[PDB]
């Protein structure tokens, strides 16, 4: 998994029809510090997740096992909405 | 007008993550919240067409996500009669203007 | 009076379906909306007759289009006594007559 | 921002002790109370989304402890849009505010 | 997936017979902003999309999902067509 | 630049309920009509994306209210190539411009 | 626009009373004769929705008068789109003004 | 001459999408569109002998991607006589030459 | 006169490798092509009689390479009479007198 | 795989049913030399490592190898606990 | 895929039992302009190409997906050899 | 396939069940002109490979295939060892 | 440098056939003619690798027309090696540089 901030969404009315129904999120990745990386992420979005939130974002065929995405073209899915990230026993977010 | 989408559900926890599945997944605004009776419950969306079949294709897929969580009846009205938003509960309120 | 349509609908996305559709199929207007409980939602499209006909005829067809939703009953009432105006909802109001 | 969790219940004594457990369990603040008709009634809980999850799940557990009621539906949001606020009734009210 | 801008089609005649009848697009990958990125991508292509246009692209074994790709050696393909691109509640692209 | 979509009907009554719902359903401009022989007869509309799908969708289910016609291919695409307007008549026409 | 009524018949002869029957039956104007394949041969009438639908009914009985005259499709738009007058063959041709 | 590439369909939405992939998949200058009667309708590109088979290959598979789309029948003649030119409408217009 | 020689196939890329495999094989012009309906369509060469009958024979194998070509009707005239060139399009035009 | 050291955990409370009981770690790579690499991951730890630990974390389908984690949409997964590394016969940790 | 340049061939003698008869390219990446990266891989070559050439190579499991490469340890493939590359209507290569 | 050089080996007691008998190499990736890339990787070592010597690394779900890594948590495994690695008809290895 | 084609044939008049076949399909040229025994003969074509496709493609059907030949084998090379040239007689000739 990597660490992501939403930062806005991804609207395609021209797609796969396996691909209908799936909520696409712009997400950015985000340092282990905190700082916005140049780099970013279109996932699946089943946990719900908003503008601006901190995600667990996963990476390749991890994203097909959620049993309705599983035979879906996705290879980028949130997995968790973050609420806390300690390092070095220190809280960085939440 | 601009389009207006609707997701009827059965239930108030369904039809609050209808009402935030769709405003998350597209630039909609969330302008409207109607019970007729029965729980069957409704919450109307405005904006674009491309937001409104994305918000409400995707709203329709979060409440089959929840416990006790039913969709009723789903529609995409994609450029309603300005005639509608007299009589009907579908038009934007003074709440939701800094949303539009 | 001139002419009342109605459309009585289970569930509020098939009633704004065919209030849309009624009012684009004719020369009809939207003047009214009624919820009278257990889902039951009713339209009310006033014109003439030929065009209320052509218009609650058309909202009924529309309804098979959104999923989930069914028409209960509908009727045409060709020339409705003065009385049922200052009564029942069906009338001109001061917001839907640029549409008339 | 603060997150929200609903539990919807059949019958009104069920919903009290669901909303008097909510509040013992976690540092949640009880909010708001919805009725949306045949019975189906939900009260809405604002706090953190580890509290709100601590609060539904032992919301849900005094339910069956009532004898004439059942847990329809529960449902939590992480972070709700702030359209959210001002179309449903999930906001803080100025009552509330001194359990916030 | 990520967003990628259409700049151009790869056409190969000796290849495997797996691979024919596939569109081969040549996309350049776009950044969160909307600038392009010096990164490249051929994909598939079964959302028909021409030049100059937005599409969402997935990597891996997500290529292979479409249900006539699955036996194909595809590791990219084209899943949408984007309509718009919403950053921050403002529109970027649409 | 402009997506173009289009409903192949059997029988021009079909295909004129269908362009009627079509340019009614959203904000695209019918364009063109081709007929290819064996009584199908197609009609292409002009749009956004999004309210070509919108229109295809809403063109094709009125056609089943049409007694003796059927819809026999559909077809959207989201932004056609240059090339089809000069060879293909699915370009504006001068008679149409004013409902562009 | 004003109301549109097609009548889609299998033959020449069977669409040559069919027309004759609609302008006789009521105020409507024939403006309009299209021919897409396989004997498929339309005429289209103008009128009022009233005129045109008691035209489009007795032009369809009146093929029955025919040996060999089949009638395939019906259909009465009430009130069409601009767009579709400038497209389709329904509009008013200025040789059909001194019917109108 | 310059390689010829046609693909045959039943129906006009599908060759739209014949036409409108083929020119997306590789460089070819789509230069006419032929119907010969009973639906079948084909369209025709010129280009390069590389250009022109990847285009109708995937110009095939695209339209079995269509409802109602079906492919009659494509070849490739990647070297056609100067004669066929002048008698078959497979060569290049002026409407198309700045696509060449 | 000059020996005619006809293949007709159905469908339009037969036609076209009908026609180019004719004036490959022998000293033969095509100097004709006839759609009469149905996708029956008709290419028309010329030549001596040896020739025409050496490429109408190999015009005919080559409609087994196209998938879904098939040829209807083939047919030789080794000494037309000259009454035929001026109604039937049989006759050497301008455009293809460069390949006699 | 890679060698990485654990700086620290990440706490989702809304995530997919499937990422419960998953303990997550943030780890940060670092090279083949011992220093850290500005890159990280978040990997689900079935071997039980504490803060500062070096831990080999594999990618991808392999995190989904471990018979508990099977239909669970993890990318990264703490394999082993590094005991010692050596380079070119020299002990580099341990 | 990726456009890659044929740059040389890598001989393994002792090697798996299931790489046996694998013919072994060595491909420098090029770009979407056409100049060489540096970026290098070592892929399969099914469709038979020389040095110097242009080819579309894979990554992953689509490497395996060839009927003969099923149960082979491959991660690299080419699957193309380039005939031409048009970028904005304009001949790249070929 | 990667080209890399056997840089040393790791070793780690507390592991996964299943990455028992695993023989896990550091190494560091060369490029295709000989030189050491600043990136490494840890993979499981079938073919015998000892400190310095050049081997072909996959990656991903290839390092599954061997028929005794299949169930194992591998993202890495060397392949091959090379012999000769010949660039624009040249010999850089071997 | 160009590519090279191959087509083996069972007897001399089929691969005479398949030769002819081959240069007038694509713009490839015969430079080649090779006897291995058990009347196992190949002709060899340089050119492109998309005119050696089409020209080998053309070449394995028109065996088929000729009774007593068949084709046993085909093989397709799109750059061969500089060493291929000296050793096999897949190289061009100086007789047949007028037609490369």
């Amino acid at each position: 998994m990597q660490m992501a901030k939403v930062c806005g969404t991804v609207v395609g009315t021209q797609k796969l029809p396996s691909m209908t129904g799936v909520k696409l999120l712009l997400l950015q990745f985000i340092d282990a510090n905190g700082e916005l990386l140049p780099k970013y992420e279109v996932a699946a979005d089943p946990v719900g997740a908003g503008l601006g939130e901190w995600v667990l974002v996963n990476r390749g065929s991890a994203a097909r096992q959620t049993e309705y995405h599983q035979n879906r073209p996705l290879d980028a899915m949130v997995v968790a909405i973050i609420d806390t990230v300690t390092v070095n026993n220190r809280r960085l977010y939440g | 007008a601009v389009a207006v989408g609707m997701i009827e559900t059965l239930g108030f926890p369904a039809v609050v993550e209808a009402a935030d599945a769709m405003v998350k997944a597209a630039r909609v605004t969330l302008v409207g919240y109607e019970k007729i009776g029965t729980g069957r419950v409704t919450v109307i969306v405005r904006g674009d067409v491309s937001e409104v079949q994305a918000s409400v294709s995707a709203g329709t897929e979060s409440v089959k996500r929840v416990n006790g969580g039913q969709v009723l009846s789903t529609h995409i009205i994609a450029r309603p009669h300005e005639n509608l938003e007299y009589v009907l509960p579908i038009r934007y309120t003074e709440e939701v203007e800094q949303f539009r």
